[PDB]
RNA sequence: GUUUGACCUCAAAUCAGGUAGGAGUACCGCUGAACUUAAGCAUAUCAAUAAGCGGAGGAAAAGAAACCAACCGGGAUUGCCUUAGUAACGGCGAGUGAAGCGGCAAAAGCUCAUCUGGUACCUUCGGUGCCCGAGAGGG
RNA sequence: GUUCUUUGUAAAGUGCCUUCGAAGAGUCGAGUUGUUUGGGAAUGCAGCUCUAAGUGGGUGGUAAAUUCCAUCUAAAGCUAA
RNA sequence: GAUGGGGAAGCUCCGGGCCUGAUUUUAUGCAGGCCACCAUCGAAAGGGAAUCCGGUUAAGAUUCCGGAACCUGG
């Protein structure tokens, strides 16, 4: 049948051929109409068609996410990242920033946290 | 210190009358995004009527039910890449189904009978 | 009319209102004194020439700690003020073309 | 043209007729619960589909 | 002090000629120009600096022109439908200020930032002039000042509607201690006791 | 108290208004390039045609002066005994005629 | 008299980068009623209520004294408690109505008046490499 | 609990010496007109008009001499629980 | 009624764009020249580019068809 494991190991040649094929067999179950029966294919094939169509999908994005690693760009990337405009809000990021540098340091030393521990 | 001929010379060379120039653009980088390839069936089933096999035998008249994004070119070329019959004119209709019926005259060089037979419609 | 055949200022109303009142801004006004005066170029060109030269002459110099000057120009004036108040100034330069007026109007009357 | 020919208006008017039909034999069969009267049926002169 | 301390001694004074001359030939200027009016500079550097005005990106000088006079309140004609206390169109006045109102529509025109800031700076007699300084959040310069970076916080969007502001702590009564004062912890707070 | 009174009806609203794109305008009378020594305004009265704006006759009158401003043209308000064919001259050096302005 | 290259102020475009508008129940900032109460009523009351509008967050809002005070001491800010139906308002009619303190929940004091953008490099809240624009004092 | 590693410099305590600014104006305050409040000559806020000083100033429930008492530095800001 | 500016917190409410020339026939590409009062929507019955003859269906038709014609654009 069709699993999404045999379609990751089959190639971008490959499963362009097999979204090829689930068209044609898509377009039989059309013409064998007349009946009923003739779906317990259609149902799984409209999964199939939507399984090749991911596949393909993930197998570009990790592909784009290893050339642009090297480079710089991430409008696409970026909007996994936040997941919008509030989470988006929660950043900059304000946390570590915000005390990088005044007046702490004064405040406190220590060989005092080594000394009395343990 | 008193001013200026393109500033002086230019308004003796109007009274407004308007400017002229026009000014730059590229494309600036971060890059943007989409790529896309995403495609409707145009061609949904063949319409399958009594009144349809008629317009198959009377006028050699094809009878598909069609998207609701469909127009007359779109249909045009799909038979005529998935077929390789030229199609001459294409009649595009609401149904209160929600779907469209649409009647597709063929050239007499394929007759409809037999284009037919290989994804079969009454 | 041909009669020949215009000027902007002349009949014509835009492009601008606003700049025309700025004109309007520095030649008229009613008014209680501001500033005035002095300066043909010849007598500006030789003190610019020294004020160039006074950055320009920079030694000041490659060892040390202590360490003599030739040169310091401070611009700005913030800078300048103190500099004066600290009677290190030896001259100064004011610029006519201020605006806002009230940013250079200190300095007149504290230098002298 | 006519009647009432605006192309979106037209399609939620002949999308309401269809989702007012009767109910398919079977869900009365594998069956919930429900003396199922649809309901929602609506009527030759009667009612009036919604303003 | 200074610089600053003789631009802020004009500023105290202002029939008062030195400044008001600069000021009367603005007061044309100010006339002329819109209800936006963003600014490189700030007329006012000693009361901005105090003002946390630095100059650094992301900041903005900005003046806005608000209407002096009292308050008219709809509807006219076809007066209501009240007992006479309730009545007023002119007898009553804003609590609101006139800074605060300048604030409200500052920032509401820019959308992107968040207003600090409000300082009064020309009277003429029609109009009020206010000189805002809204800061910009969301970029990495103001972020990465110290100083600058509780302004970006979610939490302090739109400070000017919510009355955060200096003038909306002032308008409140709010300063600073005790009985005056007691309820401007807030004014919904004290919640019908 | 009231209804409101016809008076404050007035007020604004369609039913006090007058219908002002049936009136062809107004017939302001134009504003002289310089001279009119005369007949750099000239015109001729082609047609005389009603104003329902003033219950009175207006004349068309055309105008061909030059320029790139130039202004010309429209419908000055006729006097009597002005016509057809008759010239206008409107500026300081026009002759004094009926129908001139100046 | 006359122009040309350059300095800065205002404007318009442009694409890039960055963010906002809207929304979720109530909570949470302004403008602002009435019947009702006083056995009428006009101040007062209802009520700074409801509503309307604006707008934020997961809490919000307030915060380290130009405070308190009626002494001699306290020592930031909310809330809770009670101060108290006290002071005070008021046809001083009807009604209206606190605070300081005391002590609790919980605690914290500080901070103002090279930065960024571009491209390269990496282990990408960072830094390096470059280019570009812009409480204080003495020994 | 274990592990890496830069110099330092300047800050800070304790004690001597003078001394002192980063300290915010149409603000403080006033009248005349409001509305709000428990706020009463004495709540808070709006508006119009007018308008200080600079270690001088503000508060201490009407307003005015003094020494001084007793307290605090507005017209700026942030901030966990 | 989009649409300055201005009241109103606010809801709410009134009052350059167009055409090219080196190249070249692919349209790339450098460089120059004009001009007034500006958007869209608003009548399926204002105005408007072009089609009739009959034949056929259970149910369409000046649409489809058989013949014949015509238009619009580029």
């Amino acid at each position: 049948g069709v699993k999404a494991y045999e379609l990751r190991t089959k190639s971008k040649e490959q499963l362009a051929s097999q979204l090829v094929d689930l068209k044609k067999e898509l377009a039989e179950l059309k013409v064998q109409k007349l009946s009923r029966p003739s779906l317990p294919k259609i149902k799984t094939v409209r999964k199939s068609i939507a399984c090749v169509l991911t596949v393909i999908n993930e197998q570009q994005r990790e592909a784009v996410r290893q050339l642009y690693k090297g480079k710089k760009y991430q409008p696409k990337d970026l909007r996994a990242k936040k997941t919008r405009a509030l989470r988006r809000a929660l950043t900059k990021f304000e946390a570590s920033q915000v005390t990088e540098k005044q007046r702490k340091k004064q405040i406190a030393f220590p060989q005092r946290k080594y000394a009395i521990k343990a | 210190k008193k001013a200026l001929k393109v500033r002086t010379s230019a308004t003796f060379r109007l009274p407004k009358t308007l400017k002229l120039a026009r000014a730059p653009k590229y494309a600036s980088k971060a890059v943007p995004h989409y790529n896309r390839l995403d495609s409707y069936k145009v061609i949904e089933q063949p319409i399958t009527s009594e009144t349809a096999m008629k317009k198959v035998e009377d006028g050699n008249i094809l009878v598909f039910q069609v998207s609701m994004k469909a127009n007359k070119y779109q249909i045009k070329k799909a038979v005529k890449e998935l077929y390789e019959v030229d199609v001459l004119k294409v009649n595009t209709l609401v149904r209160p189904n929600g779907t469209k019926k649409a009647y597709v005259r063929l050239t007499a060089d394929y007759d409809a009978l037999d284009i037919a037979n290989r994804i079969g419609y009454i | 009319r041909q009669k020949k055949i215009l000027s902007i200022r002349l009949k014509v109303p835009p492009t601008i209102a606003q700049f025309q009142y700025t004109l309007d801004r520095n030649t008229a006004a009613e008014t209680f004194k501001l500033f005035n005066k002095y300066r043909p170029e010849t007598a500006a060109e030789k003190k610019e020439r020294l004020t160039k030269e006074a950055a320009a002459v920079a030694e000041g110099k490659s060892k040390q700690d202590a360490s003599p000057k030739p040169y310091a120009v401070k611009y700005g004036l913030n800078h300048v003020v103190a500099l004066i108040e600290n009677k290190k100034a030896k001259l100064v330069l004011i610029a006519n073309d201020v605006d806002p007026i009230e940013l250079v109007v200190f300095l007149p009357a504290l230098c002298k | 043209m006519a009647a009432q020919k605006s192309f979106r208006i037209k399609q939620k008017m002949a999308k309401a007729k269809k989702q007012n039909r009767p109910l398919p034999q079977w869900i009365r069969l594998r069956t919930n619960n429900t003396i199922r009267y649809n309901a929602k049926r609506r009527n030759w002169r009667r009612t009036k589909m919604n303003i | 002090m200074g610089a600053y301390k003789y631009l802020e001694e004009l500023q105290r004074k202002k029939q008062s000629d030195v400044l008001r001359f600069l000021q009367r030939v603005r007061v044309w200027e100010y006339r002329q120009k819109n209800v936006i009016h963003r600014a490189a500079r700030p007329t006012r550097p000693d009361k901005a600096r105090r003002l946390g005005y630095k100059a650094k990106q992301g900041f903005v000088i900005y003046r806005v022109r608000v209407r002096r006079g009292n308050r008219k309140r709809p509807v006219p004609k076809g007066a209501t439908y009240g007992k006479p206390t309730n009545q007023g169109v002119n007898e009553l006045k804003y609590q609101r200020s006139l800074r605060a109102t300048a604030e409200e529509r500052v920032g509401r025109r820019a959308a992107n930032l968040r207003v600090l800031n409000s300082y009064w700076v020309n009277q003429d007699s029609t109009y009020k002039y206010f000189e805002v300084i809204l800061v910009d959040p969301q970029h990495k310069a103001i972020r990465r000042d110290a100083r600058y970076n509780w302004i970006c916080d979610p939490v302090h969007k739109h400070r000017e509607a919510r009355g955060l502001t200096a003038t909306g702590k002032k308008s409140r009564g709010i300063n600073k201690g005790h009985k005056f004062n007691n309820t401007k912890a807030g004014r919904r707070k004290t919640w019908k006791r | 108290m009231g209804r409101v009174i016809r008076n404050q009806r007035k007020g604004a609203g369609s039913i006090f208004t007058s219908h002002t794109r049936l009136r062809q305008g107004a017939a302001k009378l134009r504003t002289l390039d310089y001279a009119e020594r005369h007949g750099y305004i000239r015109g001729i009265v082609k047609q005389i045609v009603h104003d329902s704006g003033r219950g009175a006759p207006l004349a068309k009158v055309v105008f061909r002066d030059p320029y790139k401003y130039r202004l010309r043209e429209e419908i000055f308000i006729a006097n009597e005994g002005v016509h057809t064919g008759q010239f206008i001259y409107a500026g300081k050096k026009a002759s004094l005629n009926v129908g001139n302005v100046l």
